[PDB]
């Protein structure tokens, strides 16, 4: 599988929105959880993305996608962000399941500005 | 004057405490976070070719399955449990489809794949975890192993002596280059995908280290010297003296601030989860070796001797009774 991740790039102003959708396509399994990643530009580190405040997700399991919404757009939210999937795996027996760090979108290299 | 050398690019792959950085023998050379509770973890750059591990009193082998009470033996071995779908065992035209839709890992080598396969296992539900499982490659098989257990050795023969001993022991192991391991190779998490290139792999036909002096390849000064009736015995003997991360302070009734300490994360029932943790003037660091041990060995193949010493080799010398060889590099193969 492959993860489809929109938009590529985004040139945004202070305090705008930002969607990211994310698609999990030809996908065996399910989407059974899912992870946000950046890299600020300035670093080379990419770092986990703390989900809550002005970023909010919505998973869609039922059509194996994600998105996050960035609201009041700040300049420190400046880089590229990376969605991830995660497959289940059950053990033969059970009950206890087991994820699995699947695929990883092609990122959005998301640029905020100031008016000038 | 010039104080250069044009050995340098040659032999950095044999400067092993840098290329590969961790324990050989025992690689626990980082600890990762695993929901807040702090793990050892192989951390090896290189693949470590004929290694395995040689569990003691147990029919089972390490690659079977750990024990769930399901398919493969009772007592069980080091690996991941049957599951669905199956990431564990897997082959390498199996992986090759699994990330056929992703370019990078689809075209890695057989090697640095099955590191990366295994780097997808979660622990223990922790979705921005650190820890990722260690592997076996089986050139034969051509069959990644995800390792569920990442403990590379104990044996303390206070139990663990006869090959048990007495009235309630669990598990009893140790490394080794058995014969039996010849096709198999430890991956760490870490394994880099240019190892081919940086790190050993085939012995050194008609070559014995030495040390670049006032322009000259001159023979190690400090060597220990013991017999060896071929190359694999000598590899066995250097793999024995080579870097290692184990607490070298062993311990007897195993306390689970000790269990942690020989890298084990699972005592099956849950997590192993220290309630006082490590304390004081440790630095938590007194089992890292970063690489550093007796990683290398001249073989004379005319006297039977393995010639083995702890300063990393920085140019070759041209002499047909050798063969060199590293903890790293294959029990065998030759070039």
């Amino acid at each position: 599988a492959w993860v489809d991740q929109t938009p590529r790039t985004a040139t945004k102003e202070t305090g705008e929105s930002l969607t990211i959708n994310c698609v999990l396509r030809d996908a065996s399994f399910e989407l059974k959880d899912t992870g946000w990643y950046r890299t600020k530009l300035g670093s080379t580190n990419e770092q986990s993305i703390s989900i809550g405040g002005r970023y909010v997700e919505t998973v869609n399991k039922g059509s194996k996608s994600f998105s996050l919404r960035i609201s009041d757009l700040r300049v420190e939210d400046s880089g590229t962000y990376k969605c991830q999937a995660f497959y289940s795996l059950l053990l033969r027996d059970y009950n206890y399941s087991l994820l699995f760090r699947g695929e990883k979108g092609a990122g959005t290299a998301l640029t905020v500005k100031a008016a000038a | 004057n010039y104080m250069g050398n044009p050995w340098t690019e040659y032999m950095a792959k044999y400067d092993i405490e840098e290329v590969h950085g961790s324990g050989i023998r025992v690689d626990l050379g980082e600890d990762a976070e695993v929901a807040g509770t702090q793990y050892r973890l192989p951390s090896g750059k290189c693949p470590v070719f004929g290694k395995g591990i040689i569990i003691e009193n147990s029919n089972t082998t390490f690659l079977t399955p750990v024990a769930t009470g399901n398919q493969y033996l009772k007592d069980g071995g080091f690996a991941f449990p049957p599951t669905e779908p199956l990431m564990s065992p897997m082959t390498l035209d199996e992986m090759r489809h699994f990330y056929k839709d992703n370019k990078y890992v689809k075209n890695l080598d057989e090697l640095t794949l099955c590191s990366r396969h295994a780097g997808n296992m979660i622990p223990d539900n922790d979705k921005n975890s650190n820890y990722k499982y260690p592997a076996v490659y089986d050139d034969k098989d051509k069959k990644c192993h995800i390792l569920y257990i990442a403990a590379q050795e104990n044996n303390g023969p206070r139990y663990c002596n006869k090959d048990e001993s007495k009235r309630n022991s669990m598990f009893c192991f140790r490394p080794a280059k058995d014969i039996s391991f010849q096709n198999y190779t430890y991956l760490s998490k870490n394994v880099v995908d240019n190892w081919e290139k940086v790190c050993p792999r085939k012995n050194l036909q008609n070559a014995k280290f030495g040390l670049w002096v006032d322009g000259n390849c001159e023979d190690i000064p400090h060597v220990n010297e013991f017999p060896a009736i071929d190359l694999f015995e000598c590899n066995k003997l250097v793999f024995e003296l080579s870097a290692s991360d184990q607490p070298k302070q062993y311990e007897q009734h195993l306390t689970d601030y000790e269990k942690i300490k020989e890298g084990f994360k699972n005592k099956n029932a849950s997590m192993i989860k220290s309630a006082f943790l490590p304390t004081g003037a440790f630095k938590a660091d007194r089992y890292k070796s970063h690489g550093k041990g007796y990683n290398w060995g001249n073989y004379n193949t005319e006297t039977q001797k393995c010639e083995i010493f702890n300063v990393k080799p920085t140019c070759l010398i041209n002499n047909s009774s050798y063969i060199a060889t590293t903890a790293l590099s294959h029990p065998i193969e030759v070039e």
